[PDB]
RNA sequence: AAAAGACUUCA
RNA sequence: GGGGCUCGAAGACGAUCAGAUACCGUCCUAGUCUCAACCAUAAACGAUGCCGACCAGGGAUCGGCGGAUGUUGCUUAUAGGACUCCGCCGGCACCUUAUGAGAAAUCAAAGUCUUUGGGUUCCGGGGGGAGUAUGGUCGCAAGGCUGAAACUUAAAGGAAUUGA
RNA sequence: CGCGGUAAUUCCAGCUCCAAUAGCGUAUAUUUAAGUUGUUGCAGUUAAAAAGCUCGUAGUUGGACCUUGGGCCGG
């Protein structure tokens, strides 16, 4: 199962921090 | 599964409860279980009912108690078969010390403790008799 | 002075009673501790551990201390005492009074022989309070008292030399660890032997027998 | 209870119920006996007695009547 | 009282073998029967069993006999009945 | 089960007088559909809803009853329990009648239990004339070492008290019949008594 | 507000009433007099406050038995009610009329019995 | 937490019944767990019968009644409505 | 819930069993190889070489200058804190001296009111550090 | 009922 | 694709607000709906594996069955069926005690594991890092599934109890 | 875990005491403790922890009749 907004805040950041770094700024 | 455990575990709570009996059904190592209360004389009697027709066997148990003490105080079962858990004749673990005994199924057949000791001759515990 | 009150306490200091295994049989529920005193002036005190307590209390704070003390002679009885009072000296002297009425007799026994006069336990038996279980465990004879400080002085009032003694659960409570231990020797007398299986006729009951001189 | 040296060992044989099947502690100080006396007629006729206990468990259980009720009987 | 089995366990109430099962039963039987079911058309009376669930009709009068239901069957207007088998 | 043994005191023998003021007096009227596995009494169940008492089964138990409650040599030891005023009738006079003392209207806690109060009560057997509002007694008696014998209905405990009564605790003149009787019964075996009713 | 009795009036209130009965009144003044024989009450305002509660009482005790109070005369009443016993009010007529059940219990103990 | 032996609050071998939408706030309500109130009452008054009967035609009429189950989410009950707390043993009634 | 008893079935417990392991500690160490990625090589003692004497705050209640210097392991690259202990002893380390350190008892990690100081001075200049403070023996010329 | 947010260390 | 009534992320507006991007008010797009396709996740819950036997009293209700010269029915009469019943298989669950378990709250199962071993399977094995990093795998995409470690640090967390 | 913010039984010296004693500290690894590896010997309602669900294999596990039961002597 899936727990709490820990995982939720993470989720949004896990995929959008990898996309930072080809956007950079 | 095999019985055997049902019957002792359905025994001690039945104690608790102080009914003479539960009655249930039975079948062949869990025959062995109540000859051997016999010899031990946790029952003075016991009878097998319709063994005889039906589509099983079973047994109704006149048992003691309803007296003064419980003459079973525990008995708990210690793994049924399709298991490799094993002892010897020297191996002995043991629950009580030696008030109770420890029910074997040795070569020859189901005795008690000290009578396939003696002989030397070892087997797999059914069960925990304090 | 002793002076009774109660027909409980009147049986037992007027000579009407010799043994305190009379008062266990009859199973007669002392409250007061001047009657296990009469029988039995030999007991001895040690007061255990003194742990604080603390309340935030409507006006000011009020800070309790728990005492406890275990009274008995050496010889099969343990008692268990345990006040909460706001004087340290009080819950003491309470504590002592509580530990007299809760005597109850422990059985020492042999394991696998008969040896030569019982020292362990008959039967391997266990005492729960909290989450902490407490095991008496067959020991050979001189092995000692395989315990923990603690444990060992609740062992030496109980009379029994050896044992082992293990135990699983928070250790680290001190209130709760004491009381676990008391448990188990009083348990003894819960375990079926053949030994105790024999079947006894019934004593009378004090009530009936000394209606007229209570 | 013997020893292996003669003597008759392990003081106090408590006490140990009927109607309830399990040891009569000392703890349990809830515990009670009855005793019901053989009659003829006319009288009480102490000194026969049917003697029974009942645990402190058993008054708690609700079954302590009914198993009183089974062994109540004056001769079995 | 105490009771978990019967004073007489051997002769029970015939309500506490309604309680357990057919399989459980102490002595087990078909608590269904044989009957003999009886009809003025026909000379003689037709043997059927219980719980019908095919709509039975008598063997020679087309009389009908019963319809059939979720257990024993529900008998249908005037029609007698004896039950009996060997 | 039922007890058998002993010979018979006199009037406690039954009687077609004795049955007809049990009767009479509706202590065979049992409670509706509940009905607790200890009660082998019923017999048909009655019509409209309700359980009427087999009291020839009744006066087995009565008759036994007796027995117990002198068996003690001094015959005050033992008290009797009514906070119901339909049981106070009949307390009172029980203790008129018999050794017995009274403790009519509210029990009140400690009377039992709690030695060093002055209240402290240590009685050989007690009657109730119904557990069920005289649950709280119970508890005290209990751990008290006291039995508690009771006039019990099948609605009202008898779990955890020796010695049930099948009864009609309810109210009306049953209550007041049971303890007559009980009194009449333990008076017969060397007492104030005399022959007849 | 103000008036509510205490503690320490309830409990000598009931006290003087109960072993001075005959003598004790409904009236105020003599009753003040009373408290004087009884009692050493070292200011005005309480011999005052006591006299007047207890006659209050003694006109309830008149007119119905008070629940914590209770007189040699009022027990006496209690008693001769309470000496009365036939049945308990039971009759019904001579032979009870059963209704199933027992019906079967009482012809296998050899009682005849009207039925209904 | 758990002190219930009703588990969660209204699910017995269902989970999610089909909503409702409160009166007062609209949410989504399964219906076990909605609070419904009989408010069945008057149009009138108690004042305002005796005024209306004096001026109409027809001997009272029957006087036509307005009949609503009222719908909370839990908190709008709390206001004003039935759930003000209560004492431990009657919380199971 | 309870354990798998069966003649067989002896596999599924023993698989499942060396997974358990690596939540404690002590198994941890070895099987993931946390000591070679603590600064040690898995040594008893390590040397380096005194690159600074660093003044370190300590954490939170605790207020006061613990006084450390860092050393920079001869056999690794890594740059790691060590406590200097007792009255002095700032003094008696000095820059580029060999240095003795071993871990504080804590098996690795931080001691905690120290922040990111991972070990403690044995000995300077190979003398003893115990010896110098307490003036039972004096540090050797060079 | 919508106007109600902050607030050092040992503690 | 049909289809867009209703409502309605974002946006855009009014108050409130130092900010208000919100609650709250107003406009409203995707969407909501349906169909063929993707997808694979939820507090997808009973936070409680599946299966089997046993240990405890009682009343409802759901379903079927059995027994009533019961009621209603009037079915030609009946049988049925709805109702009242008692017995009963299998239910969803409640109720009250819980022998017993538990840390307690509670619980006829969280019992029958210290009386330690009924059969089978899955998972956890301090808190954080981190459910991420990385690799493999998959997905149309979002992203999922599988899933570490460095390093940090002495408690995180539960239930009950007493203060505020 | 904690102490040291100036009368610190936690520091630094001295004294005195404890305590192993020709031996003792310290570090790392390792065993015990630790039932933290659960065979012996675990937990999963709420603390870390039942897969969304079912089918279902490899794999484990699996009922009963079953030349077995009874009788005699000897020591």
């Amino acid at each position: 199962m899936r727990a709490k907004w820990k995982k939720k805040r993470m989720r949004r950041l896990k995929r959008k921090r990898r996309k930072m770094r080809q956007r950079s700024k | 599964m095999v019985r055997v455990s049902v019957l002792n575990d359905a025994l001690k709570t039945m104690y608790n409860a102080e009914k003479r009996g539960k009655r249930q059904v039975l079948i062949r190592p869990s025959s062995k279980v109540i000859i051997k209360f016999l010899i031990v004389m946790q029952k003075h009697g016991y009878i097998g009912e319709f063994e005889f027709v039906d589509d099983h066997r079973s047994g109704k148990i006149v048992v003691e108690l309803n007296g003064r003490l419980n003459k079973c105080g525990v008995i708990s079962p210690r793994f049924d078969v399709g298991v490799k858990e094993i002892e010897s004749w020297t191996a002995r673990l043991l629950p009580s010390r030696q008030f109770g005994y420890i029910v074997l199924t040795t070569s020859a057949g189901i005795m008690d403790h000290e009578e396939a000791r003696r002989k030397n001759v070892g087997g797999k515990v059914l069960g925990f008799f304090y | 002075k002793w002076v009774p009150v109660t027909k409980l306490g009147r049986l037992v200091k007027e000579g009407r009673f010799s043994k305190i295994e009379e008062i266990y049989l009859h199973s007669l529920p002392v409250k007061e501790h001047q009657i296990v005193e009469t029988l039995v002036p030999g007991l001895k005190d040690e007061v255990m551990k003194i742990t604080p307590v603390q309340k935030q209390t409507r006006a000011g704070q009020r800070t309790r201390f728990k005492a406890f003390v275990v009274v008995g002679d050496n010889n099969g009885h343990v008692g268990l005492g345990v006040k909460c009072a706001k004087e340290v000296a009080t819950a003491i002297r309470g504590a002592i009074i509580l530990a007299k009425l809760s005597v109850v007799p422990v059985r020492r026994g042999y394991w696998g022989n008969k040896i030569g006069q019982p020292h362990t336990v008959p039967c391997k038996v266990t005492g729960k309070c909290g989450s902490v279980t407490v095991r008496m465990v067959p020991a050979p004879r001189g092995s000692g008292i395989v315990a923990a400080r603690v444990p060992k002085k609740v062992l030496q009032f109980a009379g029994i030399e050896d044992v082992f003694t293990s135990s699983r659960g928070s250790t680290k409570t001190l209130g709760n660890f004491v009381k676990a231990t008391f448990d188990c020797l009083m348990k003894t007398y819960g375990f079926l032997t053949p030994d105790f299986w024999r079947d006894t006729k019934f004593v009378k009951s004090p009530f009936q027998e000394y209606t007229d001189l209570l | 209870m013997q020893n292996e040296e003669g003597q008759m060992v392990d003081l106090y044989v408590p006490r140990k119920c009927s109607a309830t099947n399990r040891i009569i502690t000392a703890k349990d100080h809830a515990s009670v006996q009855i005793n019901i006396g053989h009659v003829d007629e006319n009288g009480l006729y102490d000194g026969r007695f049917t003697t029974f206990a009942l645990s402190g468990f058993i008054r708690a259980q609700g079954d302590a009547d009914s198993a009183l009720d089974r062994l109540w009987q004056k001769r079995k | 009282m105490v009771l978990s089995n019967d004073i007489d366990l051997l002769n029970p109430p015939a309500e506490l073998e309604k309680l357990k099962h057919k399989k459980k039963r102490l002595v087990q039987s078909p608590n269904s029967f044989f009957m003999d079911v009886k009809c003025q058309g026909c000379f003689n009376i037709t043997t059927v069993f219980s719980h019908s669930q095919t709509v039975v009709v008598c063997p020679g009068c087309q009389t009908v006999l019963c319809q059939p239901t979720g257990g024993k069957a529900r008998l249908t207007e005037g029609c007698s009945f004896r039950r009996k088998g060997d | 089960m039922a007890a058998e043994g002993g010979a018979a005191a006199r009037a406690l023998s039954q009687r077609e007088q004795d049955i007809q003021m049990m009767l009479a007096a509706d202590v065979h009227l049992g409670t509706k559909n509940c009905d607790f596995q200890m009660e082998r009494y019923v017999y048909k169940r009655r019509t409209d809803g309700i359980y009427i008492i087999n009291l020839g089964k009744t006066w087995e138990k009565l008759q036994l009853a007796a027995r117990v409650i002198v068996a003690i040599e001094n015959p005050q030891d033992i008290i009797v329990q009514s906070a119901r005023p339909y049981g106070q009738r009949a307390v009172l006079k029980f203790a008129q009648y018999t050794g017995a003392h009274a403790i009519a209207g509210r029990h009140t806690p400690g009377t039992f239990t709690n030695q060093l109060q002055t209240s402290f009560s240590e009685p050989r057997l007690l009657i109730l004339t119904d557990p069920r509002t005289d649950h709280q007694p119970i508890k005290e008696s209990a751990l008290g070492n006291i039995p508690t014998i009771a006039f019990c209905d099948t609605d009202s405990p008898m779990r955890y008290v020796d010695i049930g009564i099948p009864a009609n605790n309810k109210g009306k003149q049953s209550i007041g019949c049971l303890f007559w009787l009980l009194a009449r019964m333990v008076l017969q075996m060397r007492g104030t008594i005399l022959p007849g009713h | 507000m103000g008036r509510v009795r205490t503690k320490t009036v309830k409990k000598t209130s009931r006290q003087v009433i109960e072993k001075y009965y005959s003598r004790m009144t409904l009236d105020f003044h003599t009753n003040k007099k009373v408290l004087e024989e009884v009692s050493i009450l070292p200011s005005k305002r309480l011999r005052n406050k006591v006299a007047g509660f207890t006659t209050h009482l003694m006109r309830r005790i008149q007119r119905g038995p008070v629940r914590g109070i209770s007189l040699k005369l009022q027990e006496e009443e209690r008693e001769r009610r309470m000496d009365f016993v036939p049945e308990k009010s039971a009759l019904e007529v001579e032979e009870i009329r059963v209704d199933k059940e027992t019906m079967e219990m009482l012809a296998a103990l050899g009682m005849a019995d009207l039925p209904g | 937490t758990f002190k219930r032996r009703n588990g969660g609050r209204n699910k017995h071998g269902r989970g999610h019944v089909k909503y409702i939408r409160c009166s007062n706030c609209a949410k989504c309500c399964p219906k076990d767990k909605a609070i419904k109130r009989f408010q069945v009452r008057n149009i009138v008054e108690q004042a305002a019968i005796r005024d209306v009967q004096e001026a109409c035609v027809h001997d009272g009429y029957v006087l036509p009644k307005l009949y609503a189950k009222v719908h909370h989410c839990v908190s709008c009950a709390i206001h004003a409505h039935i759930v003000r707390v209560r004492s431990r043993e009657n919380r199971r009634d | 819930m309870g354990k798998t008893r069966g003649m067989g079935a002896g596999r599924k417990l023993k698989t499942h069993r060396r997974n358990q392991r690596w939540a404690d500690k002590a198994y941890k160490k070895s099987h993931l190889g946390n000591e070679w990625k603590k600064p040690f090589a898995g040594s008893s003692h390590a040397k380096g070489i005194v690159l600074e004497k660093i003044g370190i705050e300590a954490k939170q209640p605790n207020s006061a200058i613990r006084k450390c210097a860092r050393v920079q392991l001869v056999k690794n690259g890594k740059k790691i804190a060590a406590f200097v202990p007792n009255d002095g002893c700032l003094n008696f380390i000095e820059e580029n001296d060999e240095v003795l350190i071993a871990g504080f008892g804590r098996k690795g990690h931080a001691v905690g009111d120290i922040p990111g100081v991972r070990f403690k001075v044995v000995k300077v200049s190979g003398v003893s550090l115990l010896a110098l403070f307490k003036e039972k023996k004096e540090k050797p010329r060079s």
